[PDB]
């Protein structure tokens, strides 16, 4: 939509959307939990 | 002759008498959306986009083009 209300040049834009994939946003190991069996308390 | 007169050059073409090698010495003769209405666009949300700027106007028709020519 540039080339709509600008004058565009040509891009031969080759930018990757698989970083944005929701597995690659997800599947980075995360905390969720800390158990913890004191000897003492 | 020396194609010399101030109409020469011209679409129009006029029937004249002369007696001299020079054109422009001859008689005037005879010959032998319009531009002055201010044209539409079109006789010859809207937006008009040029270099990195955009104005909206509405119709083609409300666009006029002076003397019926383009830059």
């Amino acid at each position: 939509s540039d080339k709509n209300l600008i004058e565009t040049r040509c891009v031969l834009n080759h930018h990757s959307t698989q970083e944005t994939a929701i597995g690659n946003f997800f599947s980075r190991a995360g905390l969720v939990s800390i158990i913890t069996m004191p000897t003492t308390g | 002759e020396n194609s010399n007169s101030a109409s020469e050059g011209s679409t129009i073409n006029y029937t004249t008498i002369n007696y001299y090698k020079d054109a422009y010495a001859a008689s005037a003769g005879r010959q032998d959306a319009p531009p002055l209405k201010s044209p539409s666009a079109e006789a010859c949300v809207a937006q008009l986009t040029i270099g990195n700027s955009t104005i909206t106007t509405q119709e083609a028709a409300n666009i006029v083009i002076a003397y019926g020519e383009w830059p």
